[PDB]
């Protein structure tokens, strides 16, 4: 919002600048991470004027004061940017394997030694005083490479007291609704431990800190020890979907799926079909990393309940094509995170091969949930988690207003974006008032979401949540899902 | 006074080590009525307590409770367990939450099984079997 | 070493397999229909367990964790029913899913696979913990049976109480008598005495559970364990006897431990009970202290305040295990009021009681009950509004009120009580009268009671000029509902 | 009945005793499990009535090889309309299975239940048809101009498939046109030997001054209207000649 | 009954006295503004649910025979096996109300409740 009219009226910019300063001046190390994010937008190597012209006065208000380490984070996310763009496929496409080859012209990030601010880590907020207690301490680099949607890069930082944590640099990749929106995460984590009924349990969703570069790059957060289960259950050499069961094919389910895909008329025939020979192996997925069962039903009664937390959380805040890729497990704690988010909330109904169920929830993960499935605990959880905001339905619906009025909202459908994301199955298979407008429908769509429905009636939790579920395990639409959605 | 004077050596011992040095000399006999009963003063901490409890935000710090049971049905086995459970059964805590199963807390079998071929059940026997002296 | 042993004649024997299996089978299986089985002769479980994980490479490189049905070739369902009778843990449910799982896999090519809903329902209910108390609660349940009929109304009362004596005919004639003391125990005031009187005509602990939680010294002639030896206490800590009461105290502490820590191997939700009772039967014995000795404003303060600051932390709990130790709050607080003597300090008392009564108003109605927070209202009435104040506790009766779904008297009684405040004006008085308009301006709003603008100049607007981090709590309270 | 009509909970439960102390001795094939399922659903529990019902047409399914014939329509016309307003399950399965076997099936009584099957089916299909109609209204409207700006090499292929998506996804305005005819087919069926419920008359006309321009709506009424009485539609000719 | 507060009783007792439909939809939701227990029960004649947990207020309130035989009322409507024991427990003007639950349910079979015309 500062970066949309600096000079404007007589009072308006002054104290905006005013607020934005005491900020800087208390919590330096929540500011320095996103003032880069517009002082460092259009930074090419080898409207858009306000912004520069702000993030200029920004930077000479807070190097006033600050001591010389502002360039210091500066030259710390060129050289992220550096790590981005001289990036080439010729090099890391067809050499991941098992090792970890560095990169040489890198060089140790132009040879930087340490930082006084720590990292995009992690950090605890204050309460008042200031803290310098993690720092960055040296910084080895490895360039790890786990993953083939555009060319991704794992980096490894070692701060203070000597811990090794995994970031992952994308490039040519919008990040900035990835950092924008997922702040709404932890604020319904917040939400949800403010209660006192619902602190009894955790039901937590967990979250992770990104700070984005420029367009179409971005920094996040890679936790120790998180695989996706689309190469862990359905790949031809580790998952077990295949290597336990050997009489069932893998690959040629979605090639069923693509020549359906050409037809309409015998789609739920060709999913009754395939799903009559296809059974689920998630169930196997907690017993085999825990042997003692205190431990292992510990982990199930967790991966249900945050599964269950986070289905409603996406229905609610849209964030649809959760495809088997952007869901991501963790192995000690055994919860689900979205470490994509592709699209903005409400899309999926409006593009080419519309998709139909509201969240992620396939055969895997209903038969994860151990023998009774989702009548036992996933849709007590789910009535239970959907009452926390009805008390507070007042203050969960500010949070979308004040992000959607920001001048680089990119959330509509443009006829690129909503084509760049799904033109690669389909090159797999064949081998403004106007924004005004839609925000305010979108708006009223997320308030006739909650404590109702679409069809008019009142349908309370005791409904909603039966409703969610069966919009979720229903063949009928599932043969009308896109065919890169589940194999 | 000797022992207290060795204990506080430079330590508060009030926060969290009040509470490790009970938990984890937990490798004497039955008859450890002195910690249970030295575990008493803790309602004089209980702003610290809360505290302790509340940035607790996963499946640990509730590890008092397991020790205090399995000190009880030690002593249960034994005789004198009058007093000695009576002296247990002053945990004056009730927040014991954010969990669903507690853990054995084992780590001897967890160093000893380094070893990757079949000798590993004969070490575990070799060390249960001394074990007994 | 016989655990370790089966499995290593297993590995090598390749053949014999089927015949080692064999007695598995039935060694397992003799357990059942009540025979003789108790600790030490389990074994068979532990085997069971170890060949699980332990027996993974003592195959070929085939059948994983998730083919472990031929580790022993026995019968899981069976397993887990043994496991749950004994051992009720973790383990039981995970041989469950085992026994369904490879049910389900043979079907690709207690018997009929009606047993494992009950054997599921038993693993939960033994386990008690969050996760087994969803899954009871909704889910699994396919045998609606009167006596499983109030097994899912733990939440809710006011159904619960007229669908436990709906069937005469129970099961040993004892779960509707022994039930009938803790269903009539949540709400009532007076009609239980009546009720336990009558059923005169193995549950004579659930008689004076009503006579401890009310008028517990005065219902001495009740008699026509735990809390037996509580109540005893209850009679004997009149300021007469010391010695007895702290020896029955020390004699109950040590009665209950026994059987609540041999049995329960492992558990989470087990040991709330046990703990909620160590709490009810602790406090007694701190207030014994202050009743061996005369009276004081500031002890009585300071255990007050230590009281609260044990209780905050109670905050993310249910009255599973603490509608016992507030009742025995209650009790050990009102005992106290027969043997007063100290009408200088009475007043302190007052206000003590009153606090208390405030907090646990505050923490009942916040899990949706309503009889539980109107028992606070019975004793401000008949002890604390024997003066008639001008505004000290007429806050949580209108917030009773309005949890009900009445709406009017809660609307009457806060424009009855501001017309006296109004007139009083000529301390906690200055930071009370904000929250008093606070509360019916908000409940003025969203009934539509009367129109919106008298409120903004009248109620919401001498909420500010008007008026100690309690004052400035007030304050941000008054503000942000001005500003909603 | 007269007990649940007043929003009461415990006396209808009262009903249960004898029933089930001195009429459950013979464990009949379904002769008064209907008021059960009643005095369940008027709790707040949703579970038990919703249960007890699946349980009892497995029993009642198996015993086809009286009474049973006029008390099975009813049987499955309370669970049609209990699923239909907790969403337990998909609305497609009773369509064929639940609310269809009530007509190909099915003496006042058996004319009266009849009557309820057919005005539950047709209220079903009405809101069917309504959901399609809001759809085709809103997402089709969000989805047109997005087309239209998008359509402004290789794009002329994603435009192709984009048109067949067109094409394919006009199965769900082709099949409102059966979703309908079936509530008109049992609007016209159910008015006829009933009372008490002369308000669907004109519903039926709402989905008959614009539906019906186009449709076949027009010759299916011609054949069946011999036999529906104009003794009820005294409401209509306010707006039926206009 | 000076000030004008008197009208407001007068007309609720009027009210009362007359019972009629208009008379039960002007005391139903509140018609005086009273506080008092006497009072608090005459408004939850529809439901019966509250209606029972607040007749046990007035135990130390004079009239105990009128909250006995209100209390029998109460359990009497709603109730299966718990009304017998309550009736035979308050032995310690009301002997009607104790045959209420008798002969709403195994009146034959109850022959020794007896420790007008209902009996």
């Amino acid at each position: 919002r500062m970066g949309t009219k600096m000079m404007g009226g007589l009072g308006f910019h002054e104290v905006l600048n005013n607020l934005i300063s005491r900020i800087s001046m208390d919590h330096p190390h929540h500011t320095l991470f996103i003032i880069l994010a517009l002082a460092n937008a259009n930074r090419d190597e080898f409207l858009d004027e306000d912004r520069t012209e702000a993030a200029n006065r920004i930077i000479c208000t807070i190097r006033s004061r600050r001591p010389q380490m502002v360039r210091s984070v500066e030259a710390l996310c060129d050289a992220y940017i550096i790590l981005a763009n001289l990036d080439a496929t010729q090099w890391k496409t067809q050499r991941k394997g098992i090792n970890i080859p560095a990169d040489q012209p890198i060089t140790k990030l132009k040879n930087l030694e340490d930082v006084v601010v720590p990292t995009m880590e992690i950090k605890v907020d204050h309460t008042g005083e200031y803290g310098n207690l993690v720092t960055i301490q040296s910084f080895k680099a490895e360039f790890r490479l786990a993953g083939g949607v555009n060319l991704p890069k794992i980096i490894d930082c070692v701060g203070s007291d000597g811990k090794e944590r995994r970031q992952l640099v994308k490039g040519r990749d919008d990040l900035r609704q990835d950092a924008v929106m997922q702040q709404v995460f932890q604020m319904c984590n917040t939400l949800l431990q403010r209660n006192t009924e619902t602190r009894k349990r955790k039901l937590t969703i967990c979250t992770y800190k990104v700070v984005p570069l420029s367009q179409r790059s971005g920094v996040l957060e890679w936790c120790t020890g998180t695989v996706p289960i689309g190469e862990f259950l359905v790949n031809n050499e580790d998952g077990a979907h295949k290597r336990y069961r050997p009489n069932d094919f893998s690959a040629f389910q979605c090639q069923k799926k693509m020549m359906e895909v050409q037809k309409f008329e015998e789609k739920y025939e060709v999913f009754m079909d395939v799903c009559q020979n296809f059974q689920p192996v998630f169930r196997y997925f907690c017993m085999e990393k825990f042997l003692d069962p205190a431990i292992w039903f510990e982990k199930r009664l967790a991966y249900t309940r945050s599964v269950a937390t986070s289905s409603i959380v996406g229905y609610i805040l849209g964030l649809g094509d959760r495809h088997v890729q952007n869901i991501l497990i963790n192995e000690q704690s055994a919860e689900l995170v979205h470490i994509d988010l592709g699209v903005a909330f409400e899309q999926g109904k409006i593009l080419p091969t519309p998709e139909t169920v509201p969240f992620r929830l396939t055969r895997d993960i209903v038969d994860g949930m151990g023998i009774t499935g989702v009548e036992g605990v996933f849709r007590r959880c789910c009535e239970k988690t959907m009452e926390v905001m009805r008390n507070s339905q007042e203050t969960l619906l500010t949070i979308v207003e004040v992000l959607l009025y920001d001048p680089l909202f990119d959330w509509t459908m443009n006829p690129l974006k909503a084509l760049y994301l799904q033109q690669r199955p389909e090159d797999e298979t064949e081998l403004d008032q106007s924004f005004n407008k839609v925000a305010e429908r979108v708006l009223m769509r997320l308030q006739e979401k909650l404590k109702g429905v679409e069809e008019g009636t009142v349908l309370s939790v005791g409904g909603q949540v039966n409703l969610l579920i069966q919009q979720a395990i229903d063949p009928k639409n599932l043969s009308r899902l896109f065919p890169g959605w589940k194999a | 006074h000797f022992l207290s004077v060795s204990v506080y050596d430079a330590l508060p011992l009030t926060r969290l080590e009040g509470l490790k040095d009970l938990r984890r000399q937990l490798e004497l006999h039955k008859d450890q009525m002195v910690d249970i009963m030295r575990a008493s003063q803790d309602n004089p901490q209980d702003g610290i307590m809360v505290k302790l409890v509340v940035n607790l935000l996963q499946l640990s710090k509730m590890a008092i409770n397991h020790t205090g049971e399995k000190e009880v049905l030690e002593a249960v086995g034994s005789c004198l367990g009058e007093v000695g459970p009576i002296d247990f059964s002053t945990i004056a805590i009730q927040h014991s939450k954010d969990a669903s199963y507690t853990k054995a807390l084992k780590l001897f079998e967890d160093k000893e099984l380094q070893w990757t071929f079949i000798m590993l059940t004969y070490l575990n026997n070799t060390l249960v079997e001394d074990c007994v002296k | 070493l016989s655990t370790h042993v089966q499995g290593f004649f297993t590995s090598c024997l390749r053949f014999s397999q089927t015949s080692r299996s064999t007695t598995p089978a039935n060694l397992d299986s003799e357990s059942e229909h009540f025979f003789r089985c108790c600790l030490d002769k389990k074994s068979q479980r532990t085997m069971l367990a170890v060949v699980d994980y332990m027996r993974r490479q003592k195959r070929p490189s085939s059948g994983t964790i998730f083919n472990d049905a031929f580790w022993l070739d026995l019968n899981y369902l069976e397993v887990a029913k043994v496991a749950q009778s004994c051992a009720a843990h973790f383990t039981a449910l995970l041989y469950a899913e085992i026994y369904a799982d490879k049910k389900s896999m043979d079907d690709q090519e207690e018997e009929t696979g009606i047993s494992l809903q009950d054997l599921l329902l038993e693993i939960y209910r033994s386990i008690g913990e969050p996760d087994s108390l969803y899954g009871c609660g909704g889910g699994k349940m396919l045998q609606p049976i009167t006596r499983l009929r109030t097994y899912e109304h733990e939440a809710m009362w006011g159904k619960a109480l007229v669908t436990y004596d709906l069937e005469t005919a129970i099961p040993s004639s004892t779960r509707q008598a022994g039930i009938i003391q803790a269903l009539q125990n949540l709400g009532l005031c007076h009609i239980l005495s009546v009720y336990l009187k009558g059923l005169d005509y193995e549950l004579e602990e659930l008689h004076y559970q009503a006579a401890w939680r009310n008028m517990q010294w005065d219902h001495c002639t009740s008699v026509s364990s735990y809390h037996e030896s509580l109540y005893n206490a209850l009679q004997s800590l009149r300021d007469r006897e010391f010695s007895t009461f702290y020896e029955s105290l020390k004699y109950a502490r040590v009665k209950e431990v026994e059987e609540m820590c041999k049995r329960s191997l492992e558990s989470v939700y087990s040991l709330y009970p046990t703990l909620s009772r160590l709490q009810a039967i602790g406090e007694l014995e701190s207030i014994g202290e202050l009743f061996s000795r005369s009276v004081t404003h500031r002890q009585l303060s300071e255990v007050y305040i230590k009281w609260q600051k044990h209780s905050q932390l109670l905050k993310d709990s249910d009255f599973s295990f603490q509608e016992p130790i507030m009742a025995l709050r209650t009790v050990i607080l009102e005992i106290l009021m027969e043997k007063e003597m100290d009408n200088s300090q009475r007043e302190c008392i007052k206000d003590i009681l009153t606090k208390h009564l405030v907090e646990l108003s505050i923490l009942a109605r916040t899990f949706k009950n309503t009889q539980l927070p109107e028992r606070a209202i019975f004793q401000i009435k008949q002890y604390n509004s024997v003066s008639c104040g001008v505004s000290e506790w007429q806050l949580e009766e209108a917030q009773v009120f309005w949890a009900k779904k009445e709406q009017s008297l809660a609307l009457s009684i806060l424009k009855q009580m501001i017309k006296k405040l109004d007139a009083s004006c000529a301390p906690s008085l200055k930071l009370t009268y904000t929250e008093c308009l606070r509360v019916c301006g908000n409940w003025l709003a969203e009934t539509c009671l009367e129109n919106p603008a008298v409120i903004m100049q009248t109620y919401l607007e001498k909420a500010v000029e008007v008026a100690s981090d309690e004052l400035r709590n007030g304050k941000m309270k008054a503000f942000l509902s001005l500003a909603r | 009945i007269l007990a649940r009509t007043f929003k009461n909970t415990q006396l209808p439960e009262r009903a249960i005793f004898q029933i089930k102390q001195y009429n459950s001795v013979s464990c009949g094939v379904s002769e008064w499990q209907l008021e059960e399922a009643q005095v369940f659903w008027a709790k707040k529990e949703q579970s038990l009535a919703l249960s007890i019902l699946k349980q009892m047409i497995k029993k009642l399914d198996a015993s086809c090889a009286p009474s049973l014939k006029l008390t099975y329509t009813e049987c499955l016309r309370v669970c049609g309309n209990w699923l239909a307003e907790t969403c337990l399950e998909n609305p497609a399965v009773i369509m064929q299975t639940y609310l269809e076997k009530a007509v190909e099936v099915a003496s006042d009584e058996l004319r009266n239940g009849k009557m309820k099957a057919f005005l539950s089916l047709a209220r079903f299909s009405d809101t069917q048809y309504q959901r399609i109609e809001n759809y085709m209204k809103s997402s089709e409207f969000e989805n047109k101009q997005a087309l239209l700006k998008r359509a402004k090499r290789y794009t002329v292929k994603v435009q192709r498939e984009l048109e067949l998506d067109e094409l394919a996804l006009r199965a769900l305005k082709e099949d409102r046109k059966r979703f309908l005819c079936k509530a008109v087919e049992n609007y016209i069926n159910c008015l006829l030997s009933g009372e008490e419920h002369d308000m669907w008359v004109f519903r039926l006309c709402s989905l008959w001054l614009e539906n019906s321009g186009v449709s076949e709506v027009n010759g299916m009424m011609k054949r069946d209207g011999m036999k529906i009485p104009t003794y009820k539609f005294l409401p209509l000719m306010y707006q039926l000649a206009a």
